[PDB]
């Protein structure tokens, strides 16, 4: 029955070929091992399309489901590593660290994240959440001599290993509140009384579920990791490790707790009204470019939770369409953060000023991905927010969409601040690149993957709202298999 | 207490030094696995031998001398009696000269056997350490017969020759010994030349060039083991 | 008694019993290995004379006294650098001119 | 010895590691308190497997995998401690607050 | 007969929480790590009473013999002879952590006591080394193969985060602007 | 590979096989030792 | 209930062997009268590859006991577990982790 | 007060097995050096293990100057009670069994992993530079030789279909000597015999300071009764390891029919009362007599191989003994 | 465990006849006989330990006929 895990086991094989080539060839393999992982990720993406027609079987003795919801989130995490490898082909190759050793830990977080989306046992949820979390502490401290990545690998460890123990104590209680029954469909058949033991088991698991998606009482790691980590890892944990926490929350809170449902829809509203406020008002007071996108990912998380708390067939379709276009907004913005951090050092705001005459492909990429993150027409993040407020207005929730719209205008002001210091500043107002920009080439190592990860992302950011109707049908078929 | 720091660690070899070559004290400093500096602290056996001889006659100093190189013994008495007998022009008889060659070549065997036992235990295999000293006990009784003591304190070398002649069953007892010990010399050689784990601890480990050996000042089997061919019995 | 260096030697302690208490003395220079095994036998006859209720005098008595001095402390002579000392790398000036 | 006394022991071991997570100032005592949390969820789990559904022990299999992850969370975790110590020459959790605001 | 399984429980149930107070409250960090094995060995003694003789021996092999040795090797590497004794660093923020720890315990003891547990009166552990290996390849098979990729990653990453930079430490490979080796290109600056 | 550890093990596990035999032949010889207080050795 | 058979003598033998040092050190108690270790990361790296491989061996103990009771499908599945972690041993050699 | 007779009679065998090994250490190593060994005490040295242990009880067990008192005293206790406890596993005798645990060759390999902690609180608590260095050196050596030692037990766990040491000797009793696991596992016997010898014997150990890498190792500042656990507890680990060589690979209490001639390592008469007591007692402790052969082989192997350094010790357990232990587990399987 | 039937046949009466054999032939024994001689020590060792201070292997006085 091991034909349903084929998109993950192709990524298991190419995880080992890029590992052995580092051992066999010894840093001469870094010229080809990124491109082998790209077709390893592309071959893992292209085998999800024959799995889309299959009628959603539950393989591996009831511990793994191969539904359309599990295949949608598997492609989002596989595209997150596909966009990350096109970034880090030059980024960690410039720090002097090994390139094949980076993309091995990057692919264990991918297959660890991709197995979260279809897991149904309490143990396989925790095992795949571990190898996503354990791999990500090694990636935020991969540079290993910065006193900023080492400080970010520590804070992510002592919260990540802590919140996965709060997650285990709620997962172990689900084994004990039922008579055994580690599987989540077998959990719901045993417990429906909504006792106090089910409440503490619910709070304990969304201390780790809402830790990967960074809601405000559990968000404290996110702005400190995202400025210390390497920027491709910052690009990965915002769409790959964040959608995997959202891949868990649909598979967990709807399968393990369909009786207790008005409680976690009451907690996640508090998680939404706090992360929409504190994601978007604290991003005003940010000077670093990676720190402005850090509170953005907390703020954009609250928009995804708008469709998660309404609990409708269009509500879960609103959070899957927003997470799909979220990959085309973060990985296009973080590409321009990397592409500006490689030409000049010190990637922060009030150093992008005086651009658009020296790097016009960077400013067209960074503006159209940050303006779409604010949700302005006719970009992809406008239509993604429209469907969140359409599904938000559909079943109650009139104060969430009003807070979702009022914090979207506060969202506009700090995104347009970066577009202010890219295109509206005169050429007598640039601090860095004042005749210091390196006169871009697109001929060095890894810049051509960095350019095609920018061109094909802004095209997927400008046109994914106009051409959203294939994406609206691809998302709405992944919701009928959600209870 | 003991802390873990990042600077190179200095360890003291200590004047205790449970070995058979005296009492050294090496303040050797380490760099993880490689050494970078080492000072030898000597003088723990400085009994003032040079100040003693200025208040000793030659027959009163002949017992004192076989304590510098106490592995050798009569090699110290060789230099001692040769200092006034080559200055006063005192003729040594030819028979007493050949007894000196017989006694000194037996001391060099006992000098090398006392070197060999501790050296084989320091480089690995500890089982020849008990079979080498048995072969030195045969050389002890060859000196215990002719002189009155085992390996040192054997007042045999004199200014006009040697103290006394050999015993009766002595010359036939190297022909029992040095016709039995000579098969075992090649047995000791095949311990390190064969079994190629010992050669990975002795090839290139403590290498000294020929030009640095003459400049630093060396003699015997440390100078000659750099390709010098300088031997004072030939020179 | 520091036997042969007991006459005139500027650095020999004459006998180990000027530092530590001795049970059995053994003359010889050097003693035979048979003669040391007599001193082990003479020692073995002394262990059997030791009594189990006379186990209290085996510990040292502590008649501590204290006085304050005014001697200048000196930095230690033997520091742990021999080759990396700043006098072995090159000969100093005002001496290599006549070399 | 009932089931109730095991879970209170696991809940008390949870809050001792919780207290060691927030009050410890050395960065290694925080990792040692994380192992108190991951053994609290194992002592809770085998007691849940010994008394509930002990014929097919599914908690003891799940108790194995927590031991394996915490073995890999400490090996990864102590390489993070040794990575800071090479740059910042102390191990002091009140000294790593440079990414404050 | 029955009381000898109960008096050995509270002798072990007090041995774990006293050692867990020793790893947390003690001023010496090496005393915490040697008492950390006192936590792990007492829990391993608690598994034998709970019919878990395999996971009991699987804790002494890993938590006592592998993790605690790895902790102790990574504490004798960090001594530095510097504690600096700054107890009241900012405020009395060690009293706010005593509130939540007694609060979670007051939460769970209310939760553990009032919850009706459906304990089964069937005979347990029918040679529980074969029913845990039949579980590694029928039900818990996909967790079992992913544990190898988790361990392989934990050997890749913890080596490259802890190995000595003795290959090329002064290594300026290239530059568009100057970037130090083994450090992120976003250089720190003040606004 | 797997066709080497059956051939890289023989080269010294038989050398200790020819070393365990010679040390057992060291026990074959009579102990040449002077028991002191019952066999004192005659001086010269 | 306690259906484990053989542990009746394990409690007393845990106490008696604990009474071997604590009474012999007491029976002896009535009859008797620049400090640096260099930071070399090889004690931690040799213990690091131990933790990865002590978890390897403890996963193989339930497979080795129930080996002829599982079949050939559970032998290929157990081979994927070992062959992934064989590359973990190859990674430790080539990256000089256990060089000392 | 020692109320189980199976616990008392085993413990008498468990301590006389050590006192054989201290006697056999000082007499076999004297025969390979052509000297006597301990004469003049007992008949021929029979009281020499007793005399070496009883003097350590009567000596003033003083601590060093500035030492951690509780970690110094519990230092040797972490090393030796894990090898005193696992004598509940060893099954000598057909009708003699102390505890029928469901495992025990896995419990022994779990209990032997507490011993690297005792080498860490012996090196640290003695509070000198050369013993902390010898503490990290001795701990990282027993760490290196356990995964080869645990994989050799995995080889005899597939053939026995369990970890029960009563069932392990039961698979070697159907043919007497043709059904022994040493004839079925010729490589994994060597993986067991080298890795167990690198944690209990005197040959692959830096505790004798003949190379002077430290002062005297980790057991430098230990004296008297605390050293008696380090001295008379390393022969407990030698007998315990040799007891399991004579259980796993060689059949414990397994031997052919004794109806033989005078050359059957016995007397001259066929029906002798001295052979009826040498058959009943041998029916009580048989694998102890087999363990006295590998104790003898451990002393005999000390004076053959070189005293190898620590850089080639740790490059043998990981680089050699671990891949040959992995491929033996596959060759024990089908593959 | 017997009281005085087979315990004394192993602890008391058979170590006395090994001590008759160990005193007579220990140094004159050959290479094959000494290997069996070492087996009688390790097998009868709980019996050999009790009657250890009651037998001495010290050699007899000589006659001095010269």
């Amino acid at each position: 029955n091991a034909g349903t895990i084929l998109p993950e086991t192709i990524l298991i094989v190419t995880l080992l070929v890029v590992l052995l080539a580092d051992l066999i060839q010894g840093r001469q393999a870094d010229r080809w091992t990124p491109y082998f992982a790209i077709v390893g990720l592309g071959g893992a993406i292209a085998t999800m399309i024959p799995l889309w027609t299959q009628p959603a079987t539950i393989s591996f003795f009831g511990s793994f489901i191969s539904d359309h919801l599990s295949l949608f989130f598997r492609g989002l995490i596989a595209l997150s590593a596909l966009g990350t490898i096109l970034m880090s082909i030059r980024y960690v190759e410039q720090t002097g660290s090994s390139l094949g050793e980076f993309m091995t830990i990057l692919l264990t977080a991918t297959v660890g994240g991709m197995f979260i989306a279809g897991a149904q046992e309490l143990v396989f949820i925790f095992v795949a959440l571990e190898t996503l979390s354990i791999a990500s502490y090694l990636l935020t401290g991969y540079t290993k001599r910065d006193s900023r990545s080492n400080e970010a690998a520590l804070k992510y460890l002592l919260i990540g290993a802590a919140s996965s123990a709060i997650f285990l104590y709620g997962s172990s209680l689900l084994y004990g509140l039922s008579g055994g029954h580690t599987q989540l469909p077998a959990i719901a058949q045993a417990l429906s009384s909504e006792s106090l033991g089910l409440v503490v088991a619910l709070v304990f698991v969304i201390a780790g579920i809402s830790f990967k998606i960074s809601a405000v009482p559990f968000h404290q790691w996110t702005p400190d990791v995202y400025e210390g980590a390497p920027t491709p890892v910052v690009a990965f944990l915002s769409v790959g490790s964040k959608a995997a926490g959202f891949a868990l929350a649909i598979r967990f809170l709807t399968l393990a707790f369909p009786s207790v449902t008005d409680q976690w829809q009451l907690i996640f509203t508090v998680l939404a009204i706090l992360s929409m406020i504190l994601g978007n008002v604290v991003a005003l007071a940010q000077t670093s470019m990676k720190r402005m996108l850090a509170y953005s990912s907390i703020g954009q998380a609250g928009f995804v939770m708008i469709g998660f708390v309404v609990g409708t067939e269009a509500g879960y379709a609103s959070m899957l369409f927003y997470l799909l276009v979220y990959l085309f907004m973060n990985l296009g913005a973080f590409t321009c953060v990397i592409l500006f951090s490689l030409r000049t050092g010190t990637d922060q705001i009030s150093e992008y000023a005086g651009l658009y005459q020296k790097d016009p492909l960077l400013t067209l990429g960074l503006s159209l991905c940050l303006l779409s993150l604010g949700g302005i027409p006719p970009l992809a993040g406008f239509f993604g927010k429209i469907y969140l407020f359409w599904a938000g207005w559909q079943a109650g929730a009139y104060g969430l969409v009003l807070l979702g719209l009022l914090t979207s205008v506060i969202s506009i002001y700090y995104y347009i601040r970066v577009v202010k210091m890219m295109v509206v500043k005169e050429p007598q107002e640039m601090s860095e690149a004042v005749r210091n920009y390196p006169e871009v080439s697109w001929s060095s190592f890894g810049l051509r993957p960095l350019q095609v990860g920018l061109v094909m992302t802004v095209i997927a950011t400008s046109l994914a709202g106009i051409l959203a109707n294939p994406l609206f049908n691809l998302v709405n078929t992944a919701v009928w298999d959600v209870p | 207490k003991i802390e873990t720091r990042t600077e190179p660690m200095v360890i003291n070899m200590g004047p205790h030094h449970p070995s058979m070559h005296g009492v050294l004290r090496l303040m050797v400093t380490l760099d993880g696995e490689d050494v970078i500096d080492c000072e030898p602290v000597i003088g723990y056996l400085h009994r003032g031998m040079e100040k003693i001889a200025e208040n000793r006659t030659n027959i009163m100093f002949i017992p004192y001398v076989s304590r510098w190189d106490y592995a050798a013994g009569m090699f110290n008495e060789a230099v001692t009696v040769n200092a006034p007998e080559k200055l006063a022009g005192i003729p040594v008889p030819k028979r007493a000269s050949y007894i000196r060659v017989i006694m000194l070549e037996l001391n060099r065997i006992a000098n090398h056997l006392l070197w060999l036992g501790p050296f084989l235990a320091d480089v690995g295999a500890q089982t020849p350490f008990f079979y080498i000293f048995r072969e030195r006990e045969y050389i002890y009784d060859l000196f215990e017969a002719a002189t009155g003591m085992r390996f040192i304190n054997n007042n045999y070398f004199r200014i006009g020759g040697v103290a006394a002649d050999l015993t009766y069953g002595w010359v036939t007892k190297c022909r029992d010994f040095c016709d039995y010990f000579l098969p075992k010399v090649d047995e000791y050689e095949r311990l390190i030349t064969n079994n190629p784990i010992f050669v990975r601890r002795l090839q290139g480990v403590g290498k000294i060039s020929r030009e640095e050996a003459i400049n630093w000042g060396l003699s015997g089997p440390m100078l000659r083991a750099s390709g010098v061919k300088w031997d004072l019995r030939k020179v | 008694t520091g036997g042969m260096f007991s006459s005139d030697s500027y650095s020999a302690v004459r006998g180990v019993d000027k530092l530590i208490p001795v049970d059995v003395y053994l003359p010889g220079c050097p003693p035979r290995p048979e003669a040391i095994m007599d001193a082990i036998v003479k020692l073995r006859k002394k262990i059997a004379n030791e009594h189990i209720n006379e186990r209290g005098n085996l510990a040292q008595t502590h008649r501590l006294f204290t006085a304050k001095h005014k001697m200048k402390p000196v930095p230690p002579i033997l520091t742990g650098q021999y080759l990396n000392a700043p006098s072995r790398q090159a000969p100093p000036p005002a001496l290599a001119a006549a070399m | 010895m009932q089931l109730t006394y095991v879970l209170i022991l696991a809940a008390l071991l949870f809050c001792i590691g919780i207290y060691g997570l927030v009050t410890s100032r050395n960065a290694v005592r925080v990792l040692m308190s994380i192992e108190l949390l991951l053994n609290a969820v194992n002592l809770n789990l085998i007691g849940f497997a010994n008394y509930l559904d002990g014929q097919q022990i599914k908690g003891q299999v799940f108790a194995v995998f927590v031991i394996t992850v915490a073995a890999a969370e400490a090996a990864v975790g102590l390489a993070i401690i040794l990575a800071i110590y090479r740059n910042r020459d102390t191990v002091d959790m009140e000294k790593f607050n440079l990414l404050k605001w | 007969a029955t009381l000898t399984q109960t008096i050995t429980f509270f002798a072990l149930a007090a041995a774990v929480i006293i050692a867990a107070l020793g790893v947390v409250l003690l001023d010496n960090v090496v005393y915490s790590a040697f008492l950390l094995g006192g936590v792990f060995l007492s829990i391993a003694g608690l598994y034998i009473l709970m019919n878990a003789d395999f996971v009991s021996a699987a804790q002494i092999l890993i938590y006592v013999g592998a993790v605690n040795v790895l902790i102790l090797f990574a504490i004798m590497l960090v001594n530095k002879r510097e504690t600096y004794t700054p107890v009241p660093g900012r405020w009395l923020r060690q009293g706010g952590a005593a509130v939540v720890s007694l609060g979670v315990f007051a939460l769970l003891t209310k939760m553990i006591l009032q919850t009706p547990w459906q304990l089964s009166s069937v005979p347990p552990t029918p040679d529980s080394i074969t029913t845990i290996g039949q579980h590694f390849f029928s039900d818990f098979l996909l967790p079992f193969e992913l544990a190898s990729v988790l361990l392989l990653m934990a050997l890749i990453g913890a080596v490259v985060l802890a190995r000595r930079e003795l290959v090329l430490e002064p290594e300026p490979i290239l530059g568009e602007e100057v970037v130090p080796p083994l450090e992120l290109p976003e250089r720190p600056r003040e606004p | 590979q797997i066709t080497n550890y059956a051939k890289e093990a023989v080269q010294s596990a038989k050398y200790i096989g020819q070393g365990l035999s010679v040390t057992f032949d060291h026990m074959r010889r009579r102990p040449i030792t002077v028991q002191y207080p019952y066999e004192k050795l005659i001086p010269s | 209930v306690f259906v484990l058979s053989g542990y009746e003598y394990f409690l007393g033998f845990l106490i008696i062997c604990s009474l071997v040092p604590v009474l012999a050190l007491a029976a002896s108690a009535l009859l008797r009268p620049g400090a640096w270790i260099q930071f070399n990361v090889r004690y931690y790296m040799f213990a690091l590859v131990f933790v990865i491989f002590d978890v390897e061996t403890v996963f193989l103990y339930p497979w080795a006991v129930a080996f002829h009771q599982l079949g050939l499908l559970a032998f290929i599945e157990a081979l994927i577990f070992i062959a992934i972690l064989v590359v973990a041993l190859v990674y430790a050699w080539r990256k000089r982790a256990l060089e000392w | 007060l020692w109320l189980p007779l199976p616990m008392l009679m085993m413990l008498i065998v468990a301590t006389v097995g050590v006192l054989v090994a201290v006697w056999l250490e000082r007499k076999i190593s004297a025969a390979v050096q052509q000297r006597i060994g301990p004469e003049y005490i007992g008949p021929l040295g029979i009281l020499a293990p007793l005399a070496d242990g009883l003097k350590l009880i009567f000596k003033e067990d003083v601590l060093p100057a500035n030492s951690d008192r509780w970690l110094f005293t519990l230092g040797p206790a972490v090393v030796v009670i894990p090898v005193f406890l696992s004598y509940i596993i060893v099954p000598f005798g057909q009708n003699l069994l102390i505890s029928n645990l469901a495992m025990g060759v896995f419990l022994w390999i779990a209990l032997s992993s507490i011993a690297p902690i005792g080498l860490l609180m012996a090196g640290y608590a003695s509070n000198n530079k050369y013993s902390l260095l010898g503490g990290l050196r001795a701990a990282a050596q027993s760490i290196s030789y356990e995964i080869p030692l645990a994989l050799a037990v995995l080889a005899v766990a597939m053939m026995s279909n369990g970890l029960g040491t009563v069932e392990i000797v039961e698979q070697q009793s159907q043919y007497g000597i043709l059904s022994w696991n040493v004839w079925r596992q010729p490589i994994g016997f060597l993986v067991f015999w080298i890795a167990a010898l690198a944690e209990c014997e005197r040959l692959p150990f830096d505790l004798p300071e003949a190379e002077e890498e430290l002062v005297a190792g980790y057991q430098t500042e230990y004296a008297g009764m605390k050293f008696a656990l380090f001295y008379l507890g390393a022969y407990v680990n030698l007998v315990l390891s040799a007891l399991l060589v004579s259980v796993l690979y060689f059949g414990g209490w397994s031997f052919p029919i004794p109806l033989e001639t005078i050359a059957n390592l016995l007397g001259v008469s066929e029906t002798n009362p001295f052979l009826q007591i040498a058959f009943a007692v041998l029916g009580i402790t048989m694998t102890l007599i087999k363990a006295y052969f590998f104790v003898f082989l451990a002393i005999l192997l000390r004076w053959t191989v070189p005293r190898v350094r620590i850089d080639q010790l740790l490059d043998l357990g990981w680089k050699f003994l671990l891949p040959v232990g992995l491929v033996n587990l596959l060759l024990t399987a089908g593959l | 465990g017997v009281y005085g039937a087979l315990a004394g046949l192993y602890l008391l009466v058979v170590p006395a006849i090994v001590y008759a054999y160990l005193n007579a032939r220990w140094y004159v024994a050959s290479s094959f006989e000494r290997a069996f001689m070492y087996f009688l020590v390790t097998f009868f060792f709980p019996g050999l330990l009790l009657l250890a201070p009651f037998i001495n292997f010290r050699p007899q006085p000589r006659s001095l006929n010269s």
